[PDB]
């Protein structure tokens, strides 16, 4: 008998780095609802064209 | 008179159209909230997965140091025994 | 020698949870999916003002 | 005749509207198909990604246990040795 | 005393694939675009349709 | 008379109307362009993720095999000093 070879080999961690993926979807989604409040401003006076007309 | 009647087809015609762009200009709108809230939602995900994913990354890198040291341990502590066992 | 000081410590596993996202997002494709029949329709309406006036 | 003039314009301006407007919000609702489909398709992801990820955690956390019981049988284990070495 | 028992239990590796999810969103990111570029069309027609009437 | 009054306030209204549909139009194609992008991000994310969980899995999977070759390696050194423990 004799020693025993015990190797354990070194770990390489790889980072998972999202953060600018978030960045973009937090400033999209931000986007997205600023749009929201124009567009309901550009809805009422679209709706405020309709004619009242006589003949 | 053919100038009253088309008058009166023509506004009809445009307040039943602008009537129905606003209806779907609503809906486009609502849909547009929701694809807001939906990216909010993806953006939270993302961020919870890098932590979880990182910190068992972090684990793995540890544990295999913890391995290393525990395995060098073990083989001096036989290294010494066979020493004792080749003196006897 | 002696016998080895071996030490493993304890884990902690952090659980991923994203029930509530998933839930979510399928309710937001289920809501935009919604809209899209309700927008035919609309769509329909509006195709159906063209005039075809005679003078 | 301004009057039929003017209407007539009118009409040919409201049909050309009208008719890029039906076909802009059919282009719109393309497009929120088209994404309600993708929000399905990430909510899968998710559900995968949420899958998996706790599985690898679940697996550390095991593989934990058992080293640790590992090397603790592997602890006494030497230890009876080096008492006999010592009685020896 | 005698040799430890030792086992370290078999392990099951679960693949992750994601394969077919990106592919979608990366499909569906392109179908957005070219819409874009029809709408952007679309919106320059009705915008000439602006009448410039006198009486 | 009500004729040319009339075709005043529609070709008015017609006008309003167009110019806030081109508009809102307008602020709908820059929502489609903003989620266009963003469901490319979540695609650049996803692939990212199934990357680093995958090498994870990979490096669990060769942990796995190091541990049982390595503890194999000491069960048969230690079964050896038992032997000669037994002659002694």
């Amino acid at each position: 008998g004799g020693v025993p070879d015990l190797v354990v080999e070194q770990y390489n961690q790889t980072i998972l780095n999202l953060t600018s993926e978030i960045s973009t979807l937090e400033n999209k989604s931000a986007e997205l609802n600023y749009t929201v409040q124009k567009l309901q401003t550009l809805i009422d006076n679209i709706n405020s064209t309709l004619v009242d007309l006589k003949w | 008179d053919v100038l009253q009647e088309n008058q009166k087809i023509l506004a009809a015609s445009f307040n039943k159209a602008m009537t129905n762009i606003v209806d779907a200009f609503t809906g486009v709108n609502d849909a547009i909230t929701q694809t807001s809230q939906a990216l909010q939602t993806v953006a939270t995900a993302l961020n919870k997965i890098q932590d979880v994913v990182n910190q068992q990354g972090n684990s793995l890198n540890h544990l295999t140091s913890q391995l290393r040291q525990n395995f060098q341990a073990i083989s001096s502590s036989i290294q010494a025994i066979y020493d004792r066992l080749d003196t006897i």
